[PDB]
């Protein structure tokens, strides 16, 4: 019921906020988030934990308005990652 | 080439071709102003409130076609920047809004345009100038036009740096399959009664949108956003669909087995209750935007492409058929369809009696905006300049001051009434400062009056806080700001000769409050569901 996106944005501050705020702005659901910046690189990548809706594709569409994503995939990845990443805080 | 940020940024704006820039000085953005004061190209209109120098901005912008500039401080000049930059992005308006901001070394001026902006900018260091406007004025103008916010800090703008700055100019458009193209053909070649949908995407392709309409004899409708894509008389016109559309051609969408939609966006206002519009009716839907398609309604055929480039790689693949049975029932419903001095809908086709069809229309928001947009005969695109989007009172006198500025030829007459018109009241300096061709016509109901209508329809408790006493002369106000005035009190002689003579002036008409609109869709309701 649930995927993973995979956003590769541009480090700069912030681009989280724009991210951020598209999601709360638009009333997309979203369980679980993570940023970490790229190493020896300019970007960031944005994980989020999404439903896997009718409404995905248009999230997908809206995302990509941003300037600052350069690219957005489904991330083949358990979506129960998130949840058991927390153990590790 | 060396320069100051500043002077970079005054140099980048020539290369451009900008030619006016509308703004306020303080002392954030004191720099720019600076090197603002040496261009030989670029003149700057001062504006008495940065909602009017947005504004103005957005009337230039919305006649021209391209990007235009509007300059503020920090602080209170940003801030008052937002509601003209949010109808920007709302209706999707090319604007630059440029900003001082603080020394690197406060107002999150970028945190509140995140959410009202195409993109925006805090610049950190100079050495970002040059990609940054490059790609703001790329941004501003491509795929779907909308405003682009860049903030500055004083000590970037007056920082030196070394470097040629070329014109940006739009994005490609997007591919598109022949396969989709051929798909829309056929269903349009095999529909019975097809209706072809304007919307304000397709402002910039006149001459292959009315070669379709008439090759494929396609009765058509037009958003608020899209009034002149085809002539007001136009005998294929439904004329404007929706909240306050013609009752005819909204029960005839109804009928529709295909609907053609180009350049719209399923705005409730003019589709009313989604599941109930239209429902026997394939759709084709050709849109720049992705996002657009599919968000409310879901189309058959799905084009994310710019409509010059549809219509020229489908118009020769459209059959050309009579559709005669078709237009039959379009006739037949329309004999059974409401129709329309000192009137308001005659105010209206008095003062289109005193112009051609070269001037240049804007409206402030409320009942006067919607009885405009009902009688007024616009038969030119970029002629009709309104707010639909954010629907914002006080867009009318600004917007019609830089059309003004944007067309010295032209006349601009401004639909205003009596509430939208006090929210930029100063900018009436403005008009006649520059010596503006911009008729101010003013419906005064003394009342909000859009507000007033739905609460007697609609509330319990009818009209509360919608009524003004009549203590305020708009005459004496007017002439105070040093524009003409008139007082329908031969009364045409005196509405022909006040709009043909030049500058600005303000002509009066009381109107009774408990006129209306009509027809009116109650919010939430189907478009058949019309009072
Ligand atoms: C009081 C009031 C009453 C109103 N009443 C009505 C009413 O009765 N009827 C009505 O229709 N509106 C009405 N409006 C306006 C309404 O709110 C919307 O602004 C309007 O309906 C939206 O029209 P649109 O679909 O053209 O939108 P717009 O925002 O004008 O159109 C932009 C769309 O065109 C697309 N586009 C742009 N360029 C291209 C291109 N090159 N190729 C392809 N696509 C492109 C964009 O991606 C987007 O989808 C009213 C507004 C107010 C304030
Ligand atoms: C800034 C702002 N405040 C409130 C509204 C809500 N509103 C829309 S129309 C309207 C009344 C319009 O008043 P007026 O200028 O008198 O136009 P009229 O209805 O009389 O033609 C109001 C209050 C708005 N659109 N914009
Ligand atoms: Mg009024």
């Amino acid at each position: 019921d649930n995927v993973i996106l995979e956003l590769t944005v541009r480090n700069h501050p912030g681009v989280m906020t724009h991210v951020c705020g598209l999601f709360a702005r638009r009333a997309f659901n979203v369980e679980g988030i993570l940023c970490l910046p790229i190493q020896d690189s300019d970007k960031s990548h944005i994980w989020l934990l999404v439903n896997d809706d009718q409404r995905l594709e248009q999230m997908i569409s809206q995302i990509d308005k941003l300037e600052d994503v350069v690219k957005v995939q489904r991330n083949q990845s358990d979506p129960t990652m998130f949840n058991k990443i927390a153990v590790f805080f | 080439k060396r320069f100051t940020g500043a002077e970079f940024i005054v140099h980048f704006l020539e290369q451009q071709g900008i030619k006016i820039v509308t703004g306020i000085p303080g002392g954030s953005i004191l720099p720019v102003y600076d090197a603002l004061s040496q261009s030989t190209q670029i003149r700057h209109i001062l504006a008495r409130h940065e909602q009017g120098a947005g504004f103005i901005a957005q009337g230039m912008a919305r006649t021209d076609g391209k990007p235009a500039v509007c300059m503020a401080c920090s602080g209170p000049g940003a801030t008052n920047l937002v509601t003209a930059i949010a109808d920007a992005r709302l209706d999707s308006i090319p604007l630059i809004c440029i900003t001082g901001q603080v020394p690197a070394s406060e107002v999150d001026t970028y945190g509140i345009s995140i959410p009202i902006t195409k993109h925006n900018y805090l610049v950190r260091h100079i050495e970002e100038l040059p990609q940054v406007m490059s790609d703001a004025f790329r941004i501003a103008q491509s795929g779907r036009p909308g405003p682009v916010w860049i903030d500055i800090p004083k000590d970037v703008q007056t920082a030196v740096f070394e470097i040629q700055p070329a014109m940006a100019e739009k994005a490609a458009a997007p591919a598109f399959s022949e396969e989709s193209i051929r798909d829309a053909a056929a269903m349009i070649n095999a529909a019975k009664r097809p209706v072809l949908y304007l919307g304000g995407g397709v402002i910039n392709a006149p001459a292959r949108v009315r070669e379709l309409a008439e090759k494929a004899q396609l009765p058509t409708t037009m958003t608020l956003m899209a009034l002149g894509m085809l002539p007001k008389a136009h005998p294929l016109s439904l004329g404007m669909l929706g909240m306050h559309g013609v009752r005819s051609t909204n029960y005839i969408l109804q009928e529709a087995d295909l609907l053609i939609v180009l350049g719209a966006r399923f705005d409730d206002r003019a589709i009313g209750k989604t599941e109930q519009f239209c429902p026997n009716a394939k759709i084709i839907h050709v849109d720049i935007d992705r996002a657009e398609l599919g968000k409310i309604k879901q189309p058959h055929v799905a084009i994310q492409a710019d409509v010059d480039d549809v219509l020229a790689q489908l118009i020769p693949l459209v059959e050309a058929q009579p559709r005669a049975e078709w237009h039959q029932l379009v006739a037949d419903l329309q004999r059974e369809f409401p129709c329309p001095p000192l009137s308001h809908y005659g105010l209206i086709n008095a003062v289109a009696a005193c112009v051609d069809d070269n001037a240049i229309i804007t409206t402030d928001v409320g009942q006067h905006q919607m009885w405009t947009a009902q009688a007024y005969p616009l038969n030119r695109p970029r002629q009709w300049l309104t707010s639909g989007g954010l629907g914002t009172m006080g867009f009318g006198l600004p917007a019609a001051i830089g059309a003004a500025l944007a067309n010295p030829d032209r006349k601009v007459l401004c639909f205003s009434g009596d509430g939208s018109l006090m929210m930029n009241i100063q900018e009436m300096a403005t008009a006649s400062e520059n010596q503006l061709d911009v008729k101010i016509i003013l419906m005064n109901n003394e009342a909000l009056g859009l507000v007033h209508q739905q609460q007697s329809l609609f509330y319990e408790q009818g009209v509360f806080a919608a009524t003004y006493p009549g203590k305020i002369n708009f005459m004496q106000i007017a002439a105070g700001f040093g524009l003409e005035t008139c007082d329908l009190n031969d009364p045409q002689a005196s509405l022909q000769e006040i709009i043909n003579r030049p500058g600005p002036a303000l002509i009066h008409v009381r109107i009774d409050a408990e006129e209306k609109v009509y027809p009116m869709v109650p919010p939430g309701a189907a478009n058949t569901e019309m009072v």
